[PDB]
C-alpha cells in the first residue's frame, strides 16, 4: 500500500524539450489504472499527464517554466493517492559523458584520460562536475575516484599495477547555483593496459 | 575596424586605423570632443582615451574629415570591460595538502577569477574558477615547484558578451616543502 | 507597482541561469544601439517589466515569448503583491531588454 515515488528531470533531451521521468520505489506494486499528473509552473497549461512505458512514466515537453514548484500527483481516477511538491530545476539528472579514452604517455610516465562533456554545448546548465572512476578490470577493488570540472585528467603510471588491465568510466552531476539534482548514468566503461615499470 | 575597450571601468579607449575625429557623451547631454587623441607624426588620429562612467549610456560618434559618420555606438561603458589583472597573488599551503590561492578584490562586482597552475618543469595548465577572493587547489606534490597565474573574467550575464578577461598575472611560483631557490 | 520589495537575489539567479540564455538565444548575435538605461535594481526591474510585457507595434507576440513568460513568473514569485509581426522589431526590443538586465546586474539595490 506504498505509492512512494521518485522523479528526475533532464534538460534539452532530443532538442529544446525537457524530459520528466517518474517511477514507483516499489516495483512489486499494482500500477493498475495509476496515473502521474504534474500541475503548476507550466507555460501554457495547468497540468500534464505522464506517459507510461513499462515500469516508468515520462513526459517530454516544452511547457516547463523551470521557475517555481510543481505538484506531482499519483492518481487513481480522480483520487489523489499521494502528491509531492517539487521544482523541475532541483531534480535535474545530468547527461552522461561519452568518448572516454585513455592514452599512455611514456615521456610523461602517465595516462591521459579524455572524454566529451555534452552539457558544454547546451543552452542551460553548461557546467557539471565529473567523477572519473577506475580499478583493475579483474578482481575486486575499491574504485579510485577523481573529481574534475574539465574533460581531461592524468593518472601517474606509478599509481597503477604494471602489466595489468584497468576498467574506467565517468559520470557527471549538475554544478550550478540554481539547477540542482542527480548523478548521470555512468558512461560505458573503457579498458586500458598498463606497461612494464 | 574600430575597437572599444573599457579598462577596469576607469577609462574607455577607442582605436581606429584619413583623419578621424571622435565625439562622445554620457546620457542625452551635449556631445563632447575626445579629451586626448593618439596622434601620428603627421598629426592624424589613431585613437582616443576618455573617462569611463559606471552608469549611463556612452554614445560614440567617429567621423571623417567632412563630417561623415564612420562608426557609432551606444552602450554602457562596461559593455567593453577588460578588468585590470589582480594586484598580488598569494599561495598558502594548508595542513591538508591543499593550496589556498588569494588576491585583493577589484572595486566592482560581477567578476569570476580563473586560477591556473602547472609544474614549473611546457606542460598544460589546469584551471579552476570562482568568485572573489580565494580558492583552493588540491593534490599538489609538496616537493615539486608549481607556477600559478590568475586572471579576472567578467561574467557574461552581468556585463555581456563584448567584455573580456584581464591579462594573466605574472607567474607566482610555489614550493611546498622546498625553499624558493629550488624553483 | 513598487519593485523595491522584490527578492533581487532570487530574481538574479533566475535571470543568470535561464532568462539570460533565452535572450541571447533569441538575439543570435544581433544587437542594436541602446535607448534607455537605469540606475537601481528596482528601477531597472520596472523598465524590464515594461519593455518585456507590454506589446509594441511590430511585435505583438513579445509578452508571449518564453523569456517574457519566465520574467512574468519570476516577478510573480519574488515580488510581493506583483499583479503583422516584423522580426527585426522583435529583435530590437529583445536587445533593449538584455541590456536593461545588464544594468540591473550592475546597479545597487
Ligand atoms: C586630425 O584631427 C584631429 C582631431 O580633430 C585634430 O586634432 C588634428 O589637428 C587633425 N590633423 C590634421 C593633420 O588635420
Amino acid at each position: 500500500d506504498d505509492h512512494s515515488f521518485w522523479c528526475h528531470s533532464q534538460l534539452e533531451v532530443d532538442g529544446s524539450q525537457h524530459l520528466l521521468t517518474c517511477a514507483f520505489n516499489d516495483s512489486d506494486i499494482n500500477t493498475a489504472n495509476l496515473e502521474f499528473q504534474i500541475c503548476g509552473a507550466l507555460l501554457r497549461v495547468k497540468c500534464l499527464t505522464l506517459n507510461k512505458l513499462q515500469d516508468i512514466y515520462f513526459i517530454k515537453t516544452s511547457e516547463f517554466l523551470l521557475i517555481g514548484s510543481s505538484n506531482i500527483c499519483v492518481k487513481l481516477g480522480q483520487k489523489n493517492l499521494t502528491c509531492k511538491n517539487m521544482a523541475i530545476n532541483t531534480i535535474v539528472k545530468a547527461e552522461a559523458p561519452s568518448d572516454l579514452k585513455v592514452v599512455y604517455r611514456k615521456e610523461a610516465n602517465d595516462f591521459l584520460v579524455t572524454f566529451n562533456a555534452p552539457h558544454l554545448k547546451k543552452k542551460y546548465l553548461k557546467k557539471v562536475k565529473h567523477d572519473v572512476a577506475y580499478r583493475p578490470a579483474r578482481g575486486e577493488s575499491n574504485w579510485t575516484h577523481v573529481s574534475l570540472f574539465h574533460t581531461r585528467t592524468t593518472i601517474p603510471q606509478r599509481k597503477l599495477r604494471p602489466k595489468a588491465m584497468y576498467e574506467i568510466k565517468v559520470r557527471s552531476i549538475p554544478h550550478n547555483d540554481y539547477f540542482k539534482g542527480f548523478w548521470s548514468e555512468w558512461s560505458p566503461s573503457s579498458t586500458f593496459e598498463t606497461p612494464e615499470p | 575596424d574600430v575597437t572599444v575597450v573599457c579598462h577596469d571601468l576607469e577609462t574607455v579607449e577607442v582605436t581606429w586605423g584619413a583623419n578621424l575625429s571622435l565625439e562622445f557623451r554620457y546620457g542625452t547631454g551635449a556631445l563632447q570632443p575626445c579629451p586626448r587623441y593618439f596622434l601620428s607624426g603627421a598629426g592624424v588620429t589613431s585613437g582616443c582615451i576618455l573617462p569611463a562612467a559606471r552608469a549611463g549610456l556612452l554614445e560614440l560618434a567617429l567621423r571623417d574629415g567632412g563630417g561623415a559618420m564612420v562608426f557609432k555606438a551606444r552602450q554602457r561603458a562596461s559593455a567593453w570591460l577588460k578588468p585590470r589583472p589582480p594586484w598580488q597573488v598569494t599561495l598558502l599551503w594548508t595542513p591538508d595538502g591543499d593550496v589556498t590561492v588569494s588576491w585583493p578584490a577589484h572595486s566592482y562586482l560581477g567578476l569570476d577569477y580563473e586560477v591556473q597552475h602547472r609544474e614549473s618543469n611546457e606542460d598544460a595548465w589546469q584551471t579552476t574558477s570562482g568568485p572573489c577572493c580565494d580558492l583552493t587547489v588540491g593534490g599538489l606534490d609538496p616537493v615539486r615547484c608549481y607556477d600559478f597565474r590568475v586572471r579576472a573574467s567578467p561574467r557574461a550575464a552581468h556585463y555581456g558578451l563584448e567584455a573580456q578577461p584581464s591579462e594573466w598575472t605574472a607567474v607566482t611560483r610555489l614550493s611546498g616543502a622546498a625553499s624558493a631557490a629550488s624553483c | 507597482y513598487n519593485f523595491s520589495n522584490c527578492n533581487f537575489t532570487s530574481i538574479t539567479k533566475i535571470y543568470c541561469n535561464i532568462i539570460f540564455h533565452d535572450l541571447t538565444g533569441d538575439l543570435k548575435g544581433a544587437k542594436f544601439e541602446q535607448i534607455e538605461d537605469c540606475e537601481s535594481k528596482p528601477a531597472c526591474l520596472l523598465k524590464i517589466e515594461y519593455y518585456t510585457l507590454n506589446p509594441i507595434p511590430g511585435c505583438p507576440s513579445l509578452p508571449d515569448k518564453t523569456f517574457a513568460r519566465r520574467t512574468r513568473e519570476a516577478l510573480n514569485d519574488h515580488c510581493p503583491g506583483y499583479p503583422q509581426e516584423v522580426q527585426n522589431i522583435c529583435l530590437q526590443q529583445t536587445s533593449q531588454i538584455l541590456r536593461l538586465w545588464y544594468s540591473f546586474m550592475q546597479s545597487p539595490e
